[PDB]
DNA sequence: AGGTGATGCTTTAGATTTTTCAC
DNA sequence: CAAAGTGAAAAATCTAAAGCATCACCT
């Protein structure tokens, strides 16, 4: 009560202290000035009337540097709908029971989206609830979420107001996002910012034309932990040796010499023209002092970022560990607290984390997210590295190599975050209003989330509640459901191996298909010109021309269809598939109507110029469970009681027991109760549906994606337009132009970039529950429509090609060398004086609208007049990368099914464009395995005949298994030991799985027996293990020997080793002899059938190597095809009477 | 108002679960010759052929050519409901909605009816090549489909000759080679174990070894077994099964295509 | 303690082996007149109840009635090792911690001796409702379970139809349908084949097959079954051998989805 | 012309049948004394052994010594073509890349000629411990190989124990443990039947369970065998083959621990 | 020495479950 | 009291569904 209100006060009080030690001061003089922002905070102020009065705080700096801070605060509220007629009682009632909580009570209408009569000029009236304090309002949710719950619940089983009440909402998304949006507040931008006394609230506009912007503050320092071998590194173990860090280009560092051997003096890391940065040496004689010089130092420095990677799980509990070592108060130091998810939040900084951004949002390689890697990716270049199990005798040997380490990796992390994080933090901060942090570490999904906040409240819709998963979902004759999905992503690859495009292969056309490409050449380029360019034929000057060379060079392609040529290897990429299918069709979530509330639409005309006939299947994955044994099981188990979850409670029964225990119990009961009974618990089958959407809605994600792709081309080619104004700026040399022309170039940079990572993210919003619109159907519709897209483009490129990869937004491809593939139209446009035109998109481009016009394309041109003018839309626009050198496509173990997804590319240099799927980019798991797939994808590249690659790559596997093969007995264990290390994580403690069998349990109960329970107490232990092969007529998962067993003397170490092995026989224990190949040789034999041997056996080639053998499937039909005794149809040999057809009896 | 019923039960059950792993839908036509089979495999190689006598059935009344195209994995699931010395009959209409089968055992106690749908399927029909074949053996049932079942695993492809001195069968595969010769049979008054041979010209050839393999599962529906063959001529294998009709199988053989010299 | 020996060694053993698979766990509540086996079944549905009394054996002796029990899957493979006429022999003590299985061969050399442990378990007694049944039907063993096997790989769904002739089976699957016949027999001489109706009224009840295909597991037992039911009241299955005892097989009967009206 | 005539037919099949899972790759060291075979088995654990000479074979023809290698599965799978009544002969050459395999049958018109091309092999060749045998169980193998299967059932590996009171086959399992005990037949007047016992010293010893199993495969080529064995010395499970030859498997005894904790 | 089916002993394809990746 | 997962791999292990090699009568 009252403890709490001062507790709160208090902890106000000492974060505002805080916050005033570093800057950002109190602005309470009247004034404007100009602002620009870069963070976000909530705490509590005291109000003019002695309330407890929450806020939020904006933190603005100039071009000088001016660090201030503006306090905001706003009355927190949710809105709820009730049913009609009960809304003035219910605001009555709230008001008379929430006093001293709620501020007012307001009827704020807000416009349904998933409502009958779908805006037919119908607003939903809901009331608004405004609070005080973020504090009273979880305490009124959680009031308030029970007697919700269960009004919903008589809802569906179907007095006073508190039932009347049927919806609470906003609530899994907190104060700081419906603030962010009340306002229109829009973070790091220019802001102007006026104070007029306290009697006032503090007003902020948006400045819009100030596009330019400063710096702040950055710091990256960059960390380095000794670490004992065979032990976590953590802080209370072992000591710091030093630091280094940026700021805005200027670096520095401080060194703690207790350990540190010799005095160090100025560093320079130059490795590229425009990358410099000046260094600085301060050396400590304690550690102690080093702590002190550091805080110190960033106390002189006023910071708002400090950014290192991984932060928040090796960095902040690290330093407040030391600082609790030496008894150093961080709370009062910095304010570095651990978050309520395992961060560590600053109010007056900002502390960013690149493998938030890296591993998730760069859309690079998985596994290659390390620092070294991502500098070898963007920089280029990769920095030097260091073995952190032997670190700490490198640091003692020698302190230049940590030193020169870590400034080079302390400069690399500012260029990384310099020239990409802040450009995605001002992408993100264009219209998104969020604070960066929850912007890198939430996802994506949520990012769409909040754009639908965002235009939502534009829109003024209402924000749909999230759902909740329901379980027992019964179909159309009541049967249970076990999980539902989609048909899913129709993922194929026709044929596999390798293709070079210098390496020449074969190609087997059709004239017949040529003639059909030459009736509508003309067609194609003119349908290129005047809709890609929106540029008139008679513009054009050469039109002539090129139509010439068109024809010559298909008809050189078309006179002789079977060749052995050089392929050219073309992509039929389409990005941003999906909303572009959207915008083409106008695909809403609530516009998702069946046809029986489609007649509930007032446009239900003959004339169906509005419903879209689309078509979709369901798949069924459901338990075989009737409604009849359903309804025995549910009265068998309302009948009598349950043991209680409560320990020691009373007898737990049906009708007060919560929701997921008994969907277990169901589950369990009906589960077993069928596997006895009916043979099978989940039944397959692919139903088809059919369901209309309709078109006139709000339409909001429809055009604002639609606005947002017009936004993303004009942005592009002011990105290429500046570039160009920058380069020409590079000749001229002027110091001023050329900076505004890089700040107006990493603007557009940052924009597209931020609009290209956004439509990657529109598709995945709907197959996650708990979202404002959740579907079953949408992205169905969207992958239907995709899939009949890619279908036809498979019998189109089928008749004129060979389809390579069906990857759901992109088709891998190959064509022949006098392919029609990028022609250049000189016009007499001053404008554009040549158009550049490729025609194998715009072949596919004309295919596409042929069958895919959209004619019911319906805007509200005057809503007043509720004026929906019917036009046809196209937009359906496809690219090709630059033609790539080389493409890899492997394939499955098994009959007739290959690999999905799974493929890797190169560029013309042979560079590392595109590999993911592997294991190699799987964490975790076997190493070796992806230390050859390393070695092959560097052997690759090399050849120019297809035997001689097969050769290099058969030689390079011939070494790295005659490494194997030959037992490693010339070479060092060490290496060793870290490829066979396979590591199993303990998700649960070992006495929880119990009864399960698995290596990893195995491996826990070694442990138990070697070094009792203390090993195995709890979870989160990384096991690491090795199998065994001495052990005879022993399950695989049983004597997964660890290696913690090496920690042990010898006698102990092999006492333990000849009762795991149950043979007290054996005398030499070298772990080479308690090694198992055939774990080993199976892992590689799988990988290299996979990667290899399979897709070169489908390409002709006798063997990839006479050291690996085949599935024998594959082996009988080669064998066959190898003689001249073929198969022979009926039809030549035996003579043919008709075709006959059986009627009904 | 179609009727046919045959008091052997069992060499019904034989021969239509003897027709199952090359066929899923079969041909079966109703005329006045009887009730014929012509069948042939879904991967477009061989084909089989069954006919039976009008005066085989006890009584066939056939009141219209009625062919009719079934599925054949659920029609000998229904089959081998049957005992084994059960009598049958069989049943179909000039307009209905499924076939039907009586099953009557001799102990006039055990008997059952069924009811299988009928389905529609268009099919091809091929024609069927009458001509002088070179060699026609008179081979015992059991030891003709013991060597099919025995030389099942020494390849995957066997050659087949007819000789003065008799027939003989030689297969290999990647692990070796096995051939069986069999001599001429005097000394023997069973004709069903004896052997006995034909032959106008010179016969080496072969065939699919395989598709003769799932084909001899239809052993003992004749107690011997003749053949008729020539070269690219089709392989004319055919159990007689009494005078209620015969079973006859028609396959690709193997030619070999010429090379360069 | 407990003790008991018998020479019959198939009886138990095919006991064993019928009950085996069905219910994993059972409660072995001996007394002075014997154990009574009802197990609480797993499937919740089709109940079973054994009873076995005292007469049968050579000796019998024991000192407290023990409820105990123990799994069925435990003793089947224990049994396992028993034969035909191999002397079956038991030890057992007052506590509940390890049993003696002994077997003893009829020509007197083979002996052995098993141990198990047990296990403590706590199931509530259910009833065993006695009544009259308006139908029962004498069973001869072998051909039912060749009917339970021939609609098994057919239909889902068995229906019933005792009537004052015999009883009728019928089903409803996806490949069609049929029905079987039954009657009285009068003119056979051996019982053990003749089958045998008593009736009341004509009882109509839906049933899965392969459930029952568990059940007939116990054809071993005897040569005739007998099949006792009634309207509105889940069936009775009844095995008899020798003069041992009687086993009770209660199964629920599924009623037709009324949801459709 | 390394030649061997023989009558039997079912018995050399047999017993290369009799290692199927033991031995995939073997030596045949074919001499004018006979034929011969000792190896690792797969697992390296153990000895077999099969000895076949000249005296028992009808002809044997053979001048120098070669020691040939075969896929044992390969073989096997040829050498279930004839019939068990086949006679059979075997023959090999100076060059002998493939082995020359005849099947004639016994009516003599069904002859097949078999090859299979063939592999070396290096496996070093130990001399057996041949010493005195302090027990031997000759008792019937197929009533050995029953109990062993059956304990197998529910023990996983295996106590043999032969002392004065008699012969122990002690078996220890997860689920529960058992003991098979024997002595002496006095009422048995056939001798095959019969179990005869030389008796030295009292014996406890652990072995393996499965590889007995595996020997035990191979009963039916001898109506009884001897279990001869000593105190820590691998096992001698002997089956006499017939007049033709012998055969031993020797299994590795566990090393349990026999000191204390 | 074969003809009807039991009866069991391998064999092979799904079934199921648990981490652990990509989206 | 809390917590953004679910298809896909891949195997371990647990299964059943058959394929096929011996037996209960009978001259
Ligand atoms: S498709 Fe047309 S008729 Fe149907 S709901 Fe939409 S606007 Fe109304």
């Amino acid at each position: 009560s009252s403890v709490s209100a001062l507790k709160r006060l208090e902890r106000s009080q000492w974060t505002d202290k805080m916050d005033l030690r570093f800057g950002f001061e109190r602005l309470k003089e009247p004034g404007e000035k100009t602002g620009w922002l870069i963070n976000m905070h909530p705490t509590e102020i005291l109000d003019e009337d002695k309330r407890l009065g929450s806020a939020v705080d904006y933190y603005f700096i100039q071009d000088d540097g001016s660090r201030f801070k503006v306090a905001l605060p706003y009355k927190p509220y949710f809105y709820i709908a009730t049913r009609k007629g009960c809304e003035r009682e219910v605001s009555s009632f709230l008001s008379k029971k929430f006093q001293g909580k709620i501020a007012k009570v307001e009827t704020v209408p807000k416009e349904d989206l998933d409502l009958p009569n779908h805006l037919v000029g119908l607003k939903r009236n809901y009331i608004r609830l405004s609070f005080h304090t973020v504090e009273d309002l979880v305490k009124v949710r959680k009031e308030i979420s029970p007697a919700v719950k269960k009004n919903r619940e008589q809802d569906h089983a179907s007095a006073d107001q508190l039932d009347n009440i049927v919806d609470m909402r906003e609530y899994d998304v907190p104060y700081h996002i419906r603030l962010s949006i009340d306002l229109k507040i829009h973070v790091a931008h220019w802001y102007n910012v006026r104070y007029r006394g306290n009697a006032f609230p503090v007003e902020i506009t948006r400045r819009d034309d100030l596009v330019e912007r400063p710096d702040p503050v950055v710091l990256a320092f960059a960390i380095a932990t000794t670490k004992l071998p065979l032990k976590f590194p953590d802080a209370e173990t072992d000591q710091i040796m030093m630091i280094s860090y940026m700021i805005d280009g200027q670096g520095y560092l401080i060194t703690n010499r207790e350990i540190v051997s010799e005095d160090i003096e100025d560093f320079e890391f130059t490795p590229k023209p425009e990358y410099e940065g000046p260094f600085c040496v301060f050396n400590e004689p304690d550690e102690a002092h080093l702590i002190q010089r550091w805080f110190e130092h960033v106390q002189e420095t006023k910071p708002t970022i400090m950014v290192t990677y991984n932060g928040d799980f090796f960095d902040w509990p690290f330093v407040e560990a030391r600082a609790a070592v030496h008894g150093l108060s961080m709370q009062q130091e910095i304010g570095f607290q651990k978050d309520s998810q395992g961060e560590y939040k600053a109010p007056q900084c900002i502390h960013m984390d690149c493998l938030r951004w890296v591993k998730r949002d760069s859309y690079l390689p998985v596994g290659s997210h390390n620092l070294k890697a991502a500098a070898k990716a963007k920089l280029g270049y990769d920095p030097v590295e260091l073995d952190p199990e032997d670190m700490c005798r490198m640091a003692t040997e020698q302190p230049q190599t940590l030193a020169t380490y870590s400034v080079s990796d302390a400069v690399a992390t500012y260029y990384l975050y310099m020239k990409y994080v802040h450009p995605f933090i001002f992408a993100l901060c264009t219209i998104i209003p969020m604070e960066p942090d929850e912007v890198l570490r939430k996802g994506s999904g949520t990012l769409c989330e909040a754009l639908l906040m965002v235009q939502a409240f534009h829109a003024n819709i209402i924000f749909p509640n999230k759902q909740e998963q329901e379980f027992n979902k019964l179909t159309d004759d009541g049967h249970v459901l076990d999980s539902e999905t989609y048909v899913g992503g129709h993922v194929e690859a026709l044929e596999s191996g390798v293709f070079r495009s210098d390496i020449p292969c074969r190609f087997r056309m059709n004239p017949a298909a040529f003639d059909f490409l030459l009736q509508r050449v003309e067609k194609t380029l003119r349908h290129a010109l005047e809709e890609e360019e929106k540029v008139p034929v008679e513009q054009v000057t050469n039109f002539e021309e090129v139509c010439d060379e068109i024809k010559s060079k298909l008809a050189s392609l078309k006179d002789v269809p079977s060749r052995i040529e050089c392929p050219l290897i073309y992509h039929l990429d389409v990005g941003a598939m999906y909303p572009n299918i959207i915008l083409t069709n106008r695909l809403q979530p609530s516009a998702m109507v069946d046809e029986a509330t489609c007649a509930a639409c007032d446009f239900n005309k003959p004339g169906a110029n509005c419903q879209r006939k689309m078509a979709w299947q369901w798949r069924g994955e459901f338990m075989p469970a009737s409604r009849s044994e359903y309804h025995r099981i549910q009265h068998q188990l309302e009948s009598e009681k349950f043991p209680p979850l409560f320990p020691e409670g009373p007898a737990r029964a049906f009708h007060e027991l919560s929701r997921e225990e008994q969907a277990k119990y169901e589950k369990r009961r009906l589960a077993d109760y069928c596997r006895k009974a009916y043979k099978k618990i989940h039944i397959t089958k692919v139903e088809e549906r059919l369901t209309t959407i309709c078109q006139r809605e709000n339409s909001f994600y429809v055009d604002t994606v639609r606005a947002f792709r017009d936004r993303r081309y004009e942005f592009k080619g002011l990105h290429k337009v500046w570039k160009k104004k920058l380069s020409a700026a590079v000749e001229v040399g002027d110091a001023a132009e050329v900076k505004r022309c890089k700040n107006m170039e990493v603007l557009y940079d940052s924009l597209q970039l931020a609009h290209k990572c956004i439509l990657n993210s529109f598709y995945g919003y709907v197959m996650r529950k708990g979202a404002r619109w959740y579907s079953m159907e949408m992205a169905g519709i969207v992958c239907f429509t995709g899939a009949n897209i890619i279908t036809q483009a498979r019998e189109l490129i089928e008749q004129i090609g060979r389809p390579l990869e069906l990857d759901t937004d992109g088709i891998w491809c190959v064509l022949p060398n006098s392919f029609p593939e990028n022609f250049v139209f000189k016009t007499t446009n001053v404008k554009k004086p040549k158009v550049t035109i490729s025609y194998p998109g715009a072949m596919l481009n004309i295919m596409v609208k042929e069958g895919f016009t959209n004619d019911q394309y319906q805007e509200l041109a005057e809503p007043s007049s509720l004026t929906y003018v019917t036009r046809s839309e196209n937009s359906i626009f496809f690219e090709v990368d630059g033609p790539y050198l080389a493409m890899i496509l492997p394939a499955s173990k098994e009959e007739g099914k290959k690999l999905k997804k799974r493929y890797a590319v190169f560029n013309e240099d042979g560079s590392l464009a595109e590999l993911k799927g592997f294991e190699v980019k799987r964490r975790g798991e076997l190493q070796l395995i992806k230390i050859f797939q390393s070695s092959v994808f560097e052997a690759f590249l090399k050849g120019s005949t297809l035997e001689e690659v097969y050769g290099s790559v058969a030689k390079v596997a011939d070494y790295w298994l005659d490494v194997l093969y030959s037992k490693a007995a010339n070479m060092p264990d060490s290496e060793l030991f870290e490829l066979i290390s396979e590591n199993r994580s303990m998700s649960r403690k070992l006495e929880d799985y119990g009864e399960q069998k698995s290596t990893s349990i195995s491996t826990a109960k070694r442990l138990a027996e070697f070094l009792g329970d203390q090993m195995v107490k709890d979870a989160g232990l990384s096991c690491r293990y090795i199998i065994s092969r001495k052990p005879e007529g022993s399950p695989v998962t049983e004597r997964a020997i660890p290696l913690a067993i090496f920690q042990a003397e010898p006698t102990v170490r092999k006492h333990f080793l000849r009762k795991w092995l149950k043979s007290s026989s054996l005398q030499d224990f070298d772990i080479r002899a308690i090694l198992d190949w055939d774990y080993y040789i199976e892992r590689l034999g799988s990988a290299i059938q996979k990667i290899i041997t399979i897709p070169a056996a489908l390409q002709q080639v006798k063997n990839p190597v006479p050291r690996v053998k085949h599935p024998d499937w594959l082996h009988k039909k080669l064998l066959e095809k190898n003689d001249v005794y073929k198969q022979k149809k009926i039809s030549e040999l035996f003579t043919l009477e008709g075709r006959r057809q059986v009627t009904m009896a | 108002m179609f009727e046919a019923r045959l008091v052997q039960g069992s060499i019904l059950k034989k021969v239509l679960e003897a027709l199952k792993d090359l066929i899923n839908e079969a041909c079966w036509d109703i005329s006045s010759s009887g009730v014929n089979l012509q069948s042939m495999d879904s991967s477009h190689v061989s084909l089989v052929q069954l006919t039976l006598r009008s005066e085989g059935f006890d009584t066939y009344r056939c009141d219209r050519n009625l062919a009719m195209g079934v599925n054949l994995t659920s029609m000998s699931k229904i089959l081998k409901c049957a005992g084994n010395e059960d009598i049958i009959t069989l049943r179909a209409e000039d307009n209905a909605d499924t076939l039907a089968l009586v099953f009557e055992a001799p102990n006039q106690e055990k008997v059952s009816d069924y009811e299988m749908k009928l389905m529609d399927l268009d099919v091809e029909q091929l024609g069927i090549p009458e001509q002088e074949y070179s060699c026609v053996v008179k081979m015992p049932s059991g030891e003709f489909a013991r060597i099919c079942r025995d030389l099942s695993h020494i390849g995957d492809a066997v050659v087949i000759s007819c000789a003065k001195d008799g027939v003989k069968f030689s297969a290999s595969g990647e692990l070796g080679n096995g051939n069986i010769k069999l001599s001429q049979t005097s000394n023997v008054d069973k004709e069903e174990e004896a052997v006995t041979i034909e032959m106008n010209e010179p016969v080496q050839l072969t065939f699919a070894l395989r598709y003769l393999n799932f084909f001899t599962k239809a052993t003992p529906l004749s107690s011997t077994v003749t053949l008729s063959m020539s070269a690219d001529v089709p392989l004319v294998v055919e159990y007689k099964i009494a005078d209620m009709g015969h079973l006859k199988y028609y396959l690709a053989p193997k030619i070999e295509d010429e090379e360069g010299s």
